[PDB]
């Protein structure tokens, strides 16, 4: 009955930056607005209640403001530990509802990925499937595009990818992408290419192999 | 101190029933409302419902009304969340939380119960090499393919190699089985001499595998 809209959905900022996250309610909720912090692999943790009151234990760099429909959480000076996902939540009227969340990640200098490609193994090929893997290592920002090409044909729908959590030491990401095709399909074609587009690269980087090469 | 402790991770099949629990300690359990919160993988938080354990007075969110039953056993200071017939879309992390009546905040949270619902069956991984070049920074690794359920553990050289290691989150394949890669960047000059072995363990299927990864020959 009351919708909470958070903005932005994702935020990049340097250590010591002022961070502001906004939460908007579909109707006036007085001051019954809560903020929670969630770190990866952990339970949400109460930061702020009644819009602006700090939970005991929470550092004074966290503050909240707003009444009625518009609310903001502020982190006055970002610290390494503050990188997490943040949720607003109204407790003004049932059903109680959460905002969609805001991920706060560390800003650093843009870094282009180092790109590596791996042919499928002979052991795997014996099972009737070919997995071709492309690695994008130690890059920033997170946003990156992998385009698989088989004999110049752009592949779509037959790949899956994942990204590591931001590195705590160097603030980079890495991405692994697997192209999956049948043994029969793999052996019918020759050139396997992983084309990488990223803000840090002036133009796309392609790593490729001819089936048979080692 | 106030603590909420939730039951262990669940791996279930569609159509099966399930009841997970949440025990409160370090306070009067019958004095505070207890909420249940759903979090789908990589998604946001959703309020499901709330119970006052003193009298089992319950409110459900409209989306979960008739989908779940929330209950409590005050004699053992425990609140429950239950399904009679699980669906794969019930896959999520479930949190219980204490609700404080003054401002309506959820001030203390359980550690969470992970519920995985899938028609897939327990299966150990196959481990394939991601081979470095045989002809500078080189990458090599292991593809840990076709296992269920999560998780697997991966180390390199029995824990002696940690530098430059990236073990990626698993992806769920259309087959319903998971696939995971673990890589490491090394000097290309070490390739001839240094041994690289990935140690993979999948406890649910009792599948333990060591895979030596080296340059291939042509």
């Amino acid at each position: 009955d009351i919708q909470m809209t958070q903005s932005p959905s994702s935020l990049s900022a340097s250590v010591g930056d002022r961070v502001t996250i906004t939460c908007r309610a579909s109707q006036s909720i007085s001051s019954y607005l809560n903020w929670y912090q969630q770190k990866p692999g952990k339970a949400p943790k109460l930061l702020i209640y009644a819009a602006s009151s700090l939970q005991s234990g929470v550092p004074s760099r966290f503050s909240g403001s707003g009444s009625g429909t518009d609310f903001t959480l502020t982190i006055s000076s970002l610290q390494p530990e503050d990188f997490a996902t943040y949720y607003c939540q109204q407790s003004y009227s049932t059903p109680l509802t959460f905002g969609q969340g805001t991920k706060v990640e560390v800003k650093r200098t843009v870094a282009a990925p180092s790109v590596f490609i791996f042919p499928p193994s002979d052991e795997q090929l014996k099972s009737g499937t070919a997995s071709v893997v492309c690695l994008l290592n130690n890059f920033y920002p997170r946003e990156a595009k992998v385009q698989w090409k088989v004999d110049n044909a752009l592949q779509s729908g037959n790949s899956q990818e994942s990204v590591t959590e931001q590195d705590s030491k160097d603030s980079t990401y890495s991405l692994s992408s697997t192209l999956t095709l049948s043994k029969a399909d793999y052996e019918k074609h020759k050139v396997y290419a992983c084309e990488v587009t990223h803000q840090g690269l002036s133009s796309p980087v392609t790593k490729s192999f001819n089936r048979g090469e080692c | 101190e106030v603590q909420l402790v939730q039951s262990g991770a669940e791996v279930k099949k569609p159509g099966e029933s399930l009841k997970i629990s949440c025990k409160g300690s370090g306070y009067s359990f019958t004095s505070y409302w207890i909420g249940w919160v759903r979090q789908m993988p990589g998604k946001g938080l959703e309020w499901m419902g709330i119970i006052y354990p003193g009298d089992s007075d319950t409110r459900y969110s409209p989306s979960f009304q008739g989908q779940v039953t929330i209950s409590a056993d005050k004699s053992i200071s425990t609140a429950y969340l239950q399904w009679s017939s699980l669906k794969a879309s019930d896959t999520a992390m479930y949190y219980c939380a204490r609700y404080d009546g003054i401002y309506g905040e959820l001030d203390f949270w359980g550690q969470g119960t992970l519920v995985t619902v899938s028609s897939a069956s327990t299966k150990g991984p196959s481990v394939f090499p991601l081979a470095p070049s045989s002809k500078g920074t080189a990458a090599l690794g292991c593809l840990v393919k076709d296992y269920f359920p999560e998780p697997v553990t991966v180390s390199w050289n029995s824990g002696a190699l940690t530098s430059g290691v990236h073990t990626f989150p698993a992806v769920l394949q259309s087959s319903g089985l998971y696939s995971l890669s673990s890589v490491v960047t090394v000097p290309s000059s070490s390739l001839g001499t240094q041994t690289y072995i990935c140690n993979v363990n999948h406890k649910p299927s009792n599948t333990k595998v060591d895979k030596k990864v080296e340059p291939k020959s042509c």
